[PDB]
């Protein structure tokens, strides 16, 4: 809550996704205090900080709507996947499947070019 | 002009013993591509990267002041196109602006130092016995020299790897001010630079995003909004202090350029 | 007697701009570019795209723009100036097997165009050519400077001849697995023959026109955006509201 | 008025950069060379390559390299002399049936380029050629000899202009059986108009650029290296370890 039980101005809902694409997630770990098991509470961030302070510290152009990032491994150089990300802040990633998916976490990001809404990613999974 | 005349107004190119150096006339058969650079470049001066530098009364003679290799890294311009190239030949000419106050003394010497030379010393004995050029820091005008391009392979290569024809001056004899009270003027320098008749690049090239002559940029975002690097929290303010000791070793915070 | 052939070459007519002979009176200077940057097609920023069996016909699939923009020279010498003016050329490029029918319209929609919807018969009366998805070689197109100020102004983002593409007939393949055969396309552009910025300046570093840099830094090391702990993982997952409204960790590019 | 095509050849443009024209002071003699080696193409010592739907699209596909060891003639000419000026040129092919689609892009890199990543929109900036994997004759490109030493020294390995071929567009194919469809491609070069040895020397047969030729013995008669016994038999296995750390029987190429 933000007044006592009264609206307020705030970020719109992130979105919109094409048809069958979902949200790159940051997920980390806090410090819970509960009694009831060890299943640490996991909150997930659209965009680790060290994007939000490039981005407000740098002040690029968008060219057209979409950059298209590849998740370049750090040594071997393979693609783990070809995520899009949204101009808007978020990172979209083409995925199909029911179950959640987690990828290695030591992947240099890397852009590409800039791409149109209607880019049909390449599917992962 | 100006008011008055106990000055001393070099406005010559003083005349340095050496031949005239060709420049992209000795890559154009072997680089297989034409490229001019615009000619609006050739037309004013402009402050090198490294452009400043201070002649204080405590710097002793010998203190080597600003000793710069001719490259592209010599405008703004020519260091901002090299992003593009790979490789460039041809000569560059180097203004000195060194105008101290008229109650000021001291000579300094520059001294074309050829390829190949052992950097490190070079001690007031052997600046001279380079082709050099000895000039006043009280001299009014700009004070041009050349720094032309001598080497043995036809075009260098755009990485720092090559040698070329360094210019380094020195603090000949000492900078001894004359005015009756309590200070002694610092005289501030500079360097403007221009790419000569016939500087040129040669094959064209991505223009690569990690290249080599990226200036500087740091980051502007002000230092109250900006995180420690010794403590979670924020920073509260800057602040210079001699109380403190003024050499520690913290191992946070604590990177190169 | 006369005898009219029944297949010819596109060739999209035009009836030349003027560039910098327009704007040299009222601009300051009128400064050349390395005449080998002329020569050669090269991958623009925007240069990607792609059709597939989910794209009714009339989806616009790339929406170019005249500028120094397009070209990651010109896009490179244009923070060293203030304005340019001239005109470009385009190419594009596809990539289908002989299993994919269907046609895309390119269509050089000129400035002052009401930006809104184009059915697919209002996209060629335009001037435009017509190619295939299963085409091989290149395709190329002259972007004018269909222009009333006499030189533009890049850190303005002034509005200039477009270029846009249509699918004209829906694509659809024949039956072996479709609806996952993406046909990817490529774009490229060089300058025409008579472009060249307008006055110089110092290169600012920081202006429009330069490709974005994400920091090179590992998932792992990064510091998380709602909790003052290191970011522990990324992955993806469909069960979770997949359209949170977070307040902390939102930045626009 | 005017009209500009929309459907034009490659052609990749030169500048000519000169030959034994450069080197013929500083060097002793200036060596002709059989003049009906300049008339046909020639599959080189590294003509072999493969495309296959598990290549993503940026990884390099072959890397030549200026220099007399592109042509098993000049590969072999180049024992009877110190060293070669000149040009040269290349040529590839693809073979692909009518169900792949993808592009490959070759690029004349110059040499000192920093030998690092080139990521798909980096290696059109240079000139390039745009070709893709259905093409059906061969395609070719000029590679010329940007350099800045007068004539290189055949012993010595020297640096010179390169060619790169990276899959521009993912290869993918329609969906018959995939994955198992490798797109073989061969390549073959010639002497360019203005290619001469540079000095005359005693065939020493014991030389850089000479194809290796394993020694004619069946692996029965041959004797083992880890154990004094004949070798008995040669097989694979994929469940022993597939990465000992064996000491005897190392040696490189």
């Amino acid at each position: 809550e933000y007044n006592d039980g009264l609206l307020v101005p705030l970020a719109p809902p992130i979105g919109p996704f094409l048809p069958g694409e979902v949200l790159l997630r940051f997920r980390t770990y806090m410090r819970q205090i509960d009694t009831a098991d060890a299943a640490a509470e996991a909150i997930d961030c659209a965009l680790p900080q060290e994007f939000v302070s490039w981005f407000a510290s740098n002040a690029f152009t968008v060219q057209s709507e979409a950059l298209l990032l590849r998740y370049r491994n750090t040594l071997t150089g393979q693609l783990l996947f070809e995520c899009k990300l949204y101009n808007e802040g978020y990172i979209a990633l083409s995925y199909s499947g029911s179950g959640p998916l987690t990828f290695p976490t030591d992947g240099i990001f890397e852009v590409v070019s800039w791409v149109p809404r209607l880019y049909q990613l390449a599917s992962v999974g | 002009e100006a008011s008055g005349q106990d000055l001393v107004p070099a406005a010559v190119e003083q005349a340095v013993p050496i031949q005239p150096v060709a420049g992209a006339a000795l890559a154009a058969p072997a680089a297989g591509q034409i490229n001019q650079i615009d000619p609006w470049i050739f037309q004013n001066f402009v402050q090198c990267p490294l452009g400043e530098f201070s002649i204080s009364p405590r710097n002793t003679p010998g203190e080597i002041l600003f000793d710069l290799a001719l490259g592209p890294g010599l405008n703004p311009y020519l260091a901002h196109l090299s992003a593009m190239y790979t490789g460039w030949v041809g000569n560059m000419e180097v203004q000195l602006v060194l105008a101290g106050n008229a109650f000021t003394a001291g000579k300094v010497v520059v001294a074309l130092v050829p390829p190949y030379f052992p950097k490190g010393s070079l001690t007031t004995a052997q600046i001279t016995c380079f082709p050099h050029v000895m000039c006043d820091v009280r001299t009014l005008e700009p004070i041009q020299l050349p720094l032309l391009d001598v080497r043995r392979v036809l075009w260098h290569a755009t990485q720092d790897q090559e040698e070329s024809m360094r210019l380094v001056c020195m603090l000949y004899t000492p900078l001894r001010t004359n005015s009756p009270g309590d200070e002694s003027f610092v005289v501030s320098g500079r360097l403007l630079s221009k790419p000569a008749a016939d500087f040129n690049f040669v094959y064209l090239t991505p223009p690569i995003e990690r290249t080599i002559y990226r200036m500087v940029d740091l980051p502007v975002i002000q230092p109250r909004l900006c995180t420690h690097a010794r403590w979670p929290a924020p920073v509260y303010g800057l602040l210079v202090d001699p109380s403190l000791p003024s050499n520690p070793q913290w191992q946070n915070g604590r990177v190169h350029v």
